[PDB]
C-alpha cells in the first residue's frame, strides 16, 4: 500500500519477485497462511540504493494483523537481517498466523539498510473470528509455556504504577503547603531558608534511601526469580544460499524502448535468439510487481493479484514458436491500466528513465526459462 | 467573580475537538487513508487538510484581529480588581495553551510515530501527518499566538514592551510548523529508515527545547498577578 | 486588590493549581517531543530495550529537562521536584500514547511497547539536589546516580522478557520474538541499535560499562542544561522583535 | 532579486527583524526555483540522445567537457525509494525556506556584532 | 592534435523528442540574458528609488 | 579642494593592472602554463610568482613605512577644513581597498574555480593560484593595511585606540593568504573531488566574513566625518 | 607449527600455519579488507625479522 508512490525507475531496479504463491486466501483467527516464492536481486542496483549487505525479509501490512511465525530465505531462518548478493536469485517463505480479523493487503517486502523499503506485489488476505481467540504461545528452555499477547503485561504494570505512585507522593508531599506565588516571595524577599525545614529534609532522605534500596531489591528479587536470561539476539546473518540456477538457452537484447505519455502502454523492441533444442515462445513480461501475460502462451493459475497481473496485457508482434538457433526481432508491446495505475508511467518523473524486467519463455512441454532484460525507456510524446 | 468558567470550556473544547479526532483517525486510518493514490484518500485526508488548514486560517485571523482590535487603550485607568481579573482570564489563555502544547507535542507527535513504524509511508500528507503537522500544530500555535496577544493588550505588566521569555516561548513551538520542511526533505532523501531518533527529527527537539520559557513567562504572570492586589497574606 | 488574607490565599491557591497545570503540560509537550526524538525508539520496543544503547542513550538524552527545570524551580521557590514533574509528565504522555494509539490505533501489546522506568533516576536528582542545595554537587552525584540507576530500576520489568527460548532451530529472547512476531512494517530488524558484540568486548562488562559511560555524560548534560534552564527563566522585556 | 525583494520588502514594512527572519526567509526560500524555472526549463526538454534519455543540461554538461569536474561530482537529484510522488522540488524548496530562517535569524546577530564601534586599546 | 579553421563555424546541433532542432552553442541563451538583465534592472530600480 | 583626483587614480590602477593581468593569464596560460614541470612555464609563471612575491614585500615595506614614519604628531592643532579633507582621502583609501578586495576575493577567486574545473591541477603554483593568492591577496591586504594606517596616523577619531572593526576588517581578509595553506593541504591530501564547495574551502569563506566588518568601520568614518564639520545643514 | 620451544638470544624461531577466514564473518567486525599479521607477545622479548 506504500509503492505506487516510490520511483518508478527504483521498483523496476531493485529487486524481482516471482514464482509467489499463498497457501490460502482466506482465514481463521489462529490458522496460518504461507506465503512463498523467488526474488532475484537486480545487477543494475541503483547507486543511490545501498548494496544489500544488511537486508530483512518482513512483511507489508497494517500493524500485526498477522505475526510473524516463521521467515526463511533459501531454507534457513532469519529473524534477523540478512546479508544477499546482487545478481543472485532467491526462495523464501514467510509463515504468517492470523490475528485481527478484517482485509488485510499483505505485502513480501525486503527492507535493505541504506536503500529503504522494496515492496514485493501484495495480495487481499480476509481474516475471519475474534481477536480475543487469538493465541501466542511459546515455549521457552526453561521449561514454561507462556502466551506473547499478555505475559509480563500484569509485572509492567504494576512497576510503572509502583514508581509513578512514588513520584506522585513526592510531589503531593511538597505540593500540600502553597506552592508558587507565596513561596517565589519568600525566596525573593530576603532569604528563604524557612520553606525547606525539618522534617523536610528526613523526608527526602527517606525518599532517597528508600529509592536506593528498593531498587537493589527489586533487581536482587528479579534476579533470584528468573535465574536464566540471556542479552537480546542480533546481528546480520552471512550464507545465504541462493538458488542455483540453469544458464537460460535463451539471450534476449532490447533494441530500443519507449512508452507513450500519456498512455497506458509500455513498447519494446528485443532481438531473441534461441538456443537449446526446442521452440520457445514468449509468455510474460514483469517489470514492477506487474505481468503482462500473453494469454496464448501462459496463463496464471497460482491467483496472482487481479489488479496487478494482464492476462492478456503482453502482445507480441509475431509470437510463433522460436526454432532452436533462430534469431528474430519482434515489436512486444506491454499494455494494461496497471501501468498508469501503478504509476508505472511516472518514470517520466523520474531522474533515471531506465526499466528492468523478467521475460519468461514457455517451450511445448510447458518448461520456462527466465531471462533479463534493461535498457533505457525512452518517452514518446508525438 | 474573578476565575471564571471559560477553563472548563478551554479543556473541554480542545478535549473534544481532540477526541473526535482520534475517532475520525481511527475508522479512517486503514480503509481510506493507507493508499495516497486512491480516491477515497482524497476525499477523507485531503479533504480534511484542506479544509483545516483554510479553518486554521480564517481562526487565526479572526482571533489575533479581535483580540489586537479590543486591545485596552487607557491600560493606567485599571483598578487592581480589574487587572486580577484580566490575570486570572490570561493564565486560563496560559491553561489553553499548555493543554494544546500537551495535545499536539506529545500526544499526536508520538501518534506519527506508532504510524510511522508500521506503515509504509506514502506521502508527505499521511493521515497522521495531516492531524499532527497541519491540525494540532496550528491549534497550538494559535492558542499561544491568541494568549500573548492578550497579555500584551490586557496586562500592563506584560504591555510597554515585547516580554523575550513569552516570545520565545510562543515562536519556538511555532518553529516546529516551518521545520516540517527538514522532516519531509530528510526523509524522502536523507534517511530513509523510520527512525525516530534520526537528526532529521532534531529540528522539533531543537525548537521543542524553546517552549522551557514558560519558567520565564509564569514567574512574569507571577509578578504580573501580585502587583497590586498581592495580597496581603502572601509574605505578611 | 483583593478583599481580605482569606482572600489573598484563596486565590493563591487556584494560582497554584493553574499554574501547575501550565507548567506540567508544557513541560509533558516539550519533554516528550524531545525524548520520543532523541530515545523514543529504544523507547518503544522491548527488542530495542538493549544493554548498551539503550543503557547508554536515553539517561544522557533524559537528564535535559529535569536539570533546566530544577535549576528554575529550586532556585526561584525551593520547590525540590523539577525532575520528578518532568520524569512524571514524560512518562504520562508515552503511557498514554502507548495504550490508545500503539495498543489503541495499531494493536501492538503492551507487553511489547511498555516505556521505561525514569522515576527512581528523578527521586534522586530531586533528593539529591534538596539535600546539599550545590547545583554542581546535584550536577556530578545525583546525575551520576542518575545515569547509573536506570538499567537496575527497569531490570524487575525486562528481565521476565529475557528468558531465552528456543525459536526455530535459533535461540531468542522473548523480547526478541515479540519482535519477530509482532511485525513493524516501517521497522525493519537491521534499524535496530542494540549491543552486537565486540572483539574488545571483555567479560560480562556490557552494561555496566554503558551505565557508567552514561552517568558521566549525564553529569555534562546537566550541567549544560542547568545553564540552560536558566537562560530560559530570564524575564527580560525584548522592546522590539 | 526576487527573493532579494522579498526580504527587503518585508523588513522596511513592519520593521520586525522576527517578523523578516521568518516570513521575508520563507518567501526567499520558496521562491528561488520558480524564480529560475523560467531560465532553465527549456534546458530541461528532453532529447533522445544515442539511444539514452537526456535533458538538454546533460547534453551540455556531457558535450563541454570539464576536465576537473567529472559526473559523479554532481550533487544532484538521484532518486530514492522514499521519494513520494512528485515532490522533489516542493520539499527542497521548504526544507531550504526553514533553513534560511534560521540562518538569517544567526547572521541577523552576526552582523550586529560586526557593526561594533569599539576601540579594541591594543592588539 | 592539430585543429584548423574557425570557432565561428562550430555548430552543435541536436533534436529534442518534441520536435525542434536547436544549436547547443546558443540555445536558451537570450532568455538567459534576457531574465537576468529584468531582475538586475528590478533590483537597481529599488535601490535607485531608495537613493 | 576637499576630495581630489586620487580617486581617479586609486580605480585606474588597479583597473589597468588587472586588465594587463587577464590579458597576460590569457597569452599564458594554455602554451606555457599547463605544465608545471616544462621549461616555459619556469620562465612565464614561476618568474611572474618570484618578482611579484618580491615586488609586494618591497612594496608592502616602503608604503607601510612612509604612511608611518609621516605619522601626524601634533593631531590635536589639527583645523576641520584639514579634518574634511583627510577623511575624503582616507575615504578615497577605503574605496581603494574595496576595489582591491573586488578584484581579489571575486574576480581572481572565481577565475580560479573556473580554471580548477578545467584543468587537471598541475601544482600549488598554477597560474591562477600565482594570480589570485600571490597577486591579488597580497595587494587587497598592502591596500588595506595603508588604509588602516593612513586611517589611525592621519584621523584624531581613528587615533587614540585600535578600532575593532578596521582591524577585522583588516586582518580577516588577510586571513586568507594564510588560509592557502589548508587550500593546498585539503586538495593534495583531503579531497581529490574539484568541489568548489567542499569544506576545504571553508577557510576563505570563515574569513571572508570578517570583511563585513566594514560597516562599523564605515559607521565609524561616517562619525569621523561629522566631528566639526558635520554641517551644518544636516540635522538643521 | 613452531620450529622451537626453547631459543638462545639472537636465535630465530619460526611460526607456520594456515588460517582460513570465515564465511559467516560477524557484521560488527568490518571486512579484512585492511589487515595486520601481527605477534600477540608482550612488548618485543622477540623482534619480528620476517613475516610471510
Ligand atoms: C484552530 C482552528 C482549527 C480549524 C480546523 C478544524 C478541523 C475540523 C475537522 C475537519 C473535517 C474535514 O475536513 O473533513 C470533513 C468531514 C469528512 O467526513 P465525511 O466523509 O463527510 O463523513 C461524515 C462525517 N464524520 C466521518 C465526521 C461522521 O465531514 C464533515 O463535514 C464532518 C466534520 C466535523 C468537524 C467538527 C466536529 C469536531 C468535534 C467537536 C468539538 C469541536
Ligand atoms: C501558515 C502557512 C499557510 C500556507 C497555506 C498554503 C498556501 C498555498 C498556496 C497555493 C500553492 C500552490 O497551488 O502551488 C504549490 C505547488 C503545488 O505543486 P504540485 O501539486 O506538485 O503541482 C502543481 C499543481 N498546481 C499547478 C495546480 C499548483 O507546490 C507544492 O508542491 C507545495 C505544496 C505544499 C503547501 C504546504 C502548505 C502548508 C500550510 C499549513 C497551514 C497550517
Ligand atoms: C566500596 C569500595 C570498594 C568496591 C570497589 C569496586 C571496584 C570495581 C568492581 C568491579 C566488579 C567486577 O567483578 O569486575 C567488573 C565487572 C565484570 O566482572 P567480570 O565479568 O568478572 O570481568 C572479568 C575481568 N576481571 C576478572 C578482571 C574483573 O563489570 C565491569 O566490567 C565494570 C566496568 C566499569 C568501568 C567504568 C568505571 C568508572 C568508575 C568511576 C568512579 C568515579
Ligand atoms: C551512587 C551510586 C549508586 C549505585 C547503585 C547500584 C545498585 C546495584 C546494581 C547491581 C548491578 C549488577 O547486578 O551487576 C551489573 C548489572 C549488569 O550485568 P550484566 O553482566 O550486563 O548482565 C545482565 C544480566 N544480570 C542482571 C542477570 C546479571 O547491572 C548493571 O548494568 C548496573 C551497572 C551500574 C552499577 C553501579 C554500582 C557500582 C558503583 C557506583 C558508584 C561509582
Ligand atoms: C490557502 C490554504 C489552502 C491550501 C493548503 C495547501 C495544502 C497542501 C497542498 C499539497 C499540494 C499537492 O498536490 O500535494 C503535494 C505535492 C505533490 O502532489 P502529488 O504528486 O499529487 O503527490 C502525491 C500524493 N498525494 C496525492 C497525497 C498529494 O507536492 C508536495 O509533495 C509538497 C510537500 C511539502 C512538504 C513541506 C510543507 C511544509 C509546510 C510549512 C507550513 C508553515
Ligand atoms: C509566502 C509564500 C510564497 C509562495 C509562492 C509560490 C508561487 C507558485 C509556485 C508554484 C509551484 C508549482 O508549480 O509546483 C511545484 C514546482 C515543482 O514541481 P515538480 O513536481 O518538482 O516538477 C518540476 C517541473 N514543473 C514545474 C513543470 C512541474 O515548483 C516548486 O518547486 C515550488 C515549491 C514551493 C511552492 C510554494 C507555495 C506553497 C505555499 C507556501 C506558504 C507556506
Ligand atoms: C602590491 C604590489 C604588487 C607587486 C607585484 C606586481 C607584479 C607585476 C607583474 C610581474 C611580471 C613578471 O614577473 O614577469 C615578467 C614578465 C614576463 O613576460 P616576458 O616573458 O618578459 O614577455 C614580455 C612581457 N609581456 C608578456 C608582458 C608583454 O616580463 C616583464 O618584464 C613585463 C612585466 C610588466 C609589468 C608591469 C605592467 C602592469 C600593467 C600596467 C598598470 C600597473
Ligand atoms: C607574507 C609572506 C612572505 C614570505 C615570502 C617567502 C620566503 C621564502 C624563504 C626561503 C624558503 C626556502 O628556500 O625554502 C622553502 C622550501 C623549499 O622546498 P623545495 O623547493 O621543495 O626543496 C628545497 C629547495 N632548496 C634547498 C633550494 C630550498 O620549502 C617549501 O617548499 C616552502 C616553499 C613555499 C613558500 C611560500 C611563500 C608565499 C609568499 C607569498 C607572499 C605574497
Ligand atoms: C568537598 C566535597 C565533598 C562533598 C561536600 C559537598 C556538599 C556541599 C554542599 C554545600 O555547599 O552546602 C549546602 C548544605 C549546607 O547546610 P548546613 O546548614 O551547612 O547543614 C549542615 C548539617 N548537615 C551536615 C546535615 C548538612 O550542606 C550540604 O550540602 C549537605 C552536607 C552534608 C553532606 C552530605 C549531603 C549529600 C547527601 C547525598
Ligand atoms: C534558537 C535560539 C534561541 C533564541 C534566543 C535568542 C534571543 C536573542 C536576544 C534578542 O532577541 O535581542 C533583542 C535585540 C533587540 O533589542 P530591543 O528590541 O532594542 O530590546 C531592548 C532590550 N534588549 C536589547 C535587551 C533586548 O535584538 C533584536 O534585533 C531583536 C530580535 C529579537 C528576536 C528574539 C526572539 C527569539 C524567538 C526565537
Ligand atoms: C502576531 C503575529 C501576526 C503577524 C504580525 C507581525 C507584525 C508585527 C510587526 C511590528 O512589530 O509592528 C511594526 C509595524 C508598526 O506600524 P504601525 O504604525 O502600527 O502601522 C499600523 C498600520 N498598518 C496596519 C498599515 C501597519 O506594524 C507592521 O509590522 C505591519 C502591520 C501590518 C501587518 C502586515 C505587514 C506584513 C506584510 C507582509
Ligand atoms: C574569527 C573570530 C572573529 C574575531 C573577533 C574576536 C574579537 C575579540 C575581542 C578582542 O579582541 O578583545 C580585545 C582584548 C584586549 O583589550 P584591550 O586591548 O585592553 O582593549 C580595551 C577595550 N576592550 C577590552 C573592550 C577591547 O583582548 C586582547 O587581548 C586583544 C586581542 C585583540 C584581537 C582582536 C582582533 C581580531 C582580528 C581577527
Ligand atoms: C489525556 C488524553 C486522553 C486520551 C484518550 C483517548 O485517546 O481516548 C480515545 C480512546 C478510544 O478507545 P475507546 O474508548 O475504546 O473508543 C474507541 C473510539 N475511537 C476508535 C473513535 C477512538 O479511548 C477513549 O475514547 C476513552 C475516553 C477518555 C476520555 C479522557
Ligand atoms: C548531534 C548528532 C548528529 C549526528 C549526525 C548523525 O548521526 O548522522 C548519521 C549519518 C550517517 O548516515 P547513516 O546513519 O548511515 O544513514 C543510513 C540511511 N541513509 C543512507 C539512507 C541515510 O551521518 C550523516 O549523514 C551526517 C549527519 C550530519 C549531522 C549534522
Ligand atoms: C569590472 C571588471 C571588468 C573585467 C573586464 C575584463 O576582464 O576584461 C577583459 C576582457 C578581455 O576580452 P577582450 O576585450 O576581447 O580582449 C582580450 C584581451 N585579453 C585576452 C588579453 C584579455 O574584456 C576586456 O578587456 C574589455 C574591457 C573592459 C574594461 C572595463
Ligand atoms: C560545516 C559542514 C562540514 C561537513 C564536512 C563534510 O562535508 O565532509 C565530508 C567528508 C566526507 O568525504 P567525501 O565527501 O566522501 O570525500 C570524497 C573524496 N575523498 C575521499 C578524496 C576525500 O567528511 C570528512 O571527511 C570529515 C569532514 C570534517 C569536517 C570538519
Ligand atoms: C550551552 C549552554 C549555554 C547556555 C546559555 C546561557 C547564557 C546566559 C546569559 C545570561
Ligand atoms: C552564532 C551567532 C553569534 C553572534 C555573536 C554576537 C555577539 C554580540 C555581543 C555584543
Ligand atoms: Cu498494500
Ligand atoms: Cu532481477
Ligand atoms: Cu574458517
Amino acid at each position: 500500500h506504500g509503492e505506487k508512490s516510490q520511483a518508478a525507475f527504483m521498483r523496476m531496479r531493485t529487486i524481482h519477485w516471482y514464482d509467489l504463491s499463498w497457501s490460502k486466501e482466506k482465514v481463521k483467527i489462529n490458522e496460518t497462511v504461507e506465503i512463498k516464492g523467488k526474488f532475484h536481486v537486480f545487477e543494475g542496483w541503483p547507486e543511490t540504493v545501498d548494496e544489500p549487505d544488511v537486508a530483512f525479509l518482513n512483511v507489508g501490512m497494517p500493524g500485526p494483523v498477522f505475526i510473524r511465525k516463521e521467515s526463511y530465505i533459501g531454507g534457513q531462518l532469519v529473524p534477523r537481517s540478512v546479508r544477499l548478493e546482487i545478481g543472485k536469485t532467491y526462495d523464501f517463505r514467510v509463515v504468517l498466523k492470523a490475528r485481527r480479523p478484517g482485509d488485510w493487503h499483505v505485502h513480501t517486502m525486503m527492507n535493505v539498510q541504506g536503500g529503504g523499503p522494496i515492496i514485493g506485489p501484495g495480495k487481499w488476505i480476509t481474516v475471519e473470528g475474534s481477536m480475543s481467540e487469538f493465541r501466542n504461545p511459546v515455549t521457552t528452555l526453561t521449561g514454561q509455556t507462556v502466551d506473547l499477547e499478555n505475559y509480563n503485561e500484569g509485572n509492567t504494570y504494576f512497576w510503572h504504577a509502583f514508581w509513578f505512585a512514588i513520584g506522585v507522593a513526592w510531589i503531593g508531599y511538597w505540593s500540600r503547603r502553597p506552592i508558587f506565588i507565596p513561596r517565589l516571595l519568600m525566596v525573593d524577599a530576603g532569604r528563604a531558608d524557612e520553606l525547606v525545614s525539618a522534617t523536610d529534609r528526613k523526608v527526602a532522605m527517606g525518599f532517597l534511601a528508600a529509592t536506593i534500596l528498593i531498587v537493589v531489591m527489586a533487581m536482587s528479587s528479579a534476579n533470584s526469580k528468573y535465574p536464566i536470561t540471556i542479552p537480546l539476539q542480533a546481528g546480520t546473518m552471512r550464507g545465504m544460499k541462493p538458488l542455483e540456477l540453469p544458464a537460460p538457452t535463451v539471450s534476449v537484447k532490447v533494441e530500443d524502448a519507449t512508452y507513450r505519455v500519456p498512455g497506458r502502454a509500455m513498447r519494446m523492441k528485443l532481438t531473441i535468439t534461441n538456443h537449446g533444442n526446442s521452440p520457445i515462445r514468449l509468455g510474460e513480461f514483469y517489470t514492477a510487481s506487474v505481468r503482462f501475460l500473453d494469454s496464448d502462451v501462459y496463463k496464471d493459475t497460482t491467483g496472482y493479484p487481479e489488479d496487478l497481473l494482464a492476462e492478456d496485457g503482453l502482445s507480441v508482434s509475431d509470437n510463433s514458436p522460436l526454432a532452436p538457433g533462430e534469431t528474430r526481432t519482434v515489436d512486444v508491446t506491454a499494455s494494461d491500466a496497471a501501468w498508469e495505475v501503478y504509476r508505472l508511467s511516472d518514470i517520466i518523473y523520474d531522474p533515471d528513465s531506465r526499466f528492468a524486467g523478467l521475460l519468461f519463455f514457455f517451450d511445448a512441454t510447458g518448461n520456462r526459462q527466465v531471462v533479463q532484460i534493461d535498457a533505457p525507456l525512452i518517452p514518446s510524446f508525438m | 467573580l474573578l476565575d471564571k468558567k471559560w477553563l472548563t470550556f478551554a479543556l473541554a473544547i480542545y478535549t473534544v475537538f481532540y477526541l473526535w479526532v482520534r475517532w475520525y483517525e481511527g475508522v479512517y486510518g486503514w480503509s481510506a487513508g493507507l493508499d495516497s493514490f486512491a480516491p477515497e484518500f482524497e476525499t477523507y485526508w485531503m479533504n480534511f487538510l484542506y479544509t483545516e488548514i483554510v479553518l486554521e486560517i480564517v481562526t487565526a485571523s479572526i482571533l489575533w484581529g479581535y483580540l489586537w482590535k479590543t486591545r485596552d487603550r487607557n491600560l493606567a485607568a485599571l483598578t487592581p480588581r480589574e487587572e486580577l481579573r484580566r490575570n486570572f482570564t490570561h493564565l486560563v489563555w496560559l491553561v489553553a495553551y499548555a493543554w494544546a502544547i500537551y495535545w499536539g507535542a506529545s500526544y499526536f507527535t508520538e501518534q506519527d510515530g506508532t504510524w510511522h513504524q508500521t506503515i509504509v509511508r506514502d506521502t508527505d500528507f499521511t493521515p497522521s501527518h495531516i492531524i499532527e503537522f497541519y491540525l494540532s500544530y496550528p491549534i497550538y500555535i494559535i492558542t499561544g499566538f491568541a494568549a500573548f496577544i492578550y497579555a500584551k493588550t490586557r496586562l500592563p505588566f506584560f504591555a510597554k514592551g515585547i516580554s523575550l521569555p513569552y516570545l520565545v516561548l510562543v515562536v519556538g513551538p511555532f518553529m516546529i510548523l516551518p521545520n516540517v520542511g527538514l522532516n519531509e526533505w530528510g526523509h524522502t532523501f536523507w534517511f530513509m529508515e523510520e527512525l525516530f531518533v534520526a537528526p532529521l527529527h532534531y529540528g522539533f527537539v531543537i525548537f521543542g527545547w524553546l517552549a522551557l520559557a514558560v519558567m520565564g513567562t509564569l514567574t512574569q504572570t507571577f509578578y504580573s498577578f501580585a502587583q497590586g492586589g498581592l495580597g496581603q497574606s502572601l509574605c505578611e | 486588590a483583593v478583599r481580605s488574607h482569606a482572600e489573598a490565599v484563596q486565590v493563591s491557591r487556584t494560582i497554584d493549581w493553574m499554574a501547575l497545570f501550565v507548567v506540567f503540560f508544557v513541560i509533558v509537550g516539550s519533554y516528550h517531543i524531545h525524548a520520543m526524538l532523541t530515545m523514543g525508539d529504544w523507547d518503544f520496543w522491548s527488542d530495542w530495550k538493549d544493554r548498551r544503547l539503550w543503557v547508554t542513550v536515553t539517561p544522557i538524552v533524559l537528564v535535559t529537562f529535569p536539570a533546566a527545570v530544577q535549576s528554575y524551580l529550586w532556585e526561584r521557590y525551593r520547590l525540590p521536584w523539577g525532575a520528578t514533574v518532568c520524569v512524571l509528565g514524560l512518562l504520562l504522555g508515552e503511557w498514554i500514547n502507548r495504550y490508545f494509539n500503539f495498543w489503541g490505533w495499531t494493536y501492538f501489546p503492551i507487553n511489547f511497547v511498555f516505556p521505561a522506568s525514569l522515576v527512581p533516576g528523578a527521586i534522586i536528582l530531586d533528593t539529591v539536589l534538596m539535600l546539599s542545595g550545590s547545583y554542581l554537587f546535584t550536577a556530578i552525584v545525583g546525575a551520576m546516580g542518575w545515569g547509573l540507576i536506570f538499567y537496575p530500576g527497569n531490570w524487575p520489568i525486562i528481565a521476565p522478557l529475557h528468558v531465552p527460548v528456543e525459536y526455530n532451530g535459533m535461540l531468542m529472547s522473548i523480547a526478541d520474538i515479540q519482535g519477530y512476531n509482532y511485525v513493524r512494517t516501517g521497522t525493519p530488524e537491521y534499524i535496530r541499535m542494540v549491543e552486537k558484540g565486540t572483539l574488545r568486548t571483555f567479560g560480562k562488562d556490557v552494561a555496566p560499562v554503558s551505565a557508567f559511560f552514561s552517568a558521566f555524560m549525564s553529569i555534562l548534560i546537566y550541567f549544560m542544561w542547568h545553564f540552560i534552564g536558566r537562560w530560559f527563566s530570564n524575564e527580560r522585556f525584548l522592546q522590539s522583535t
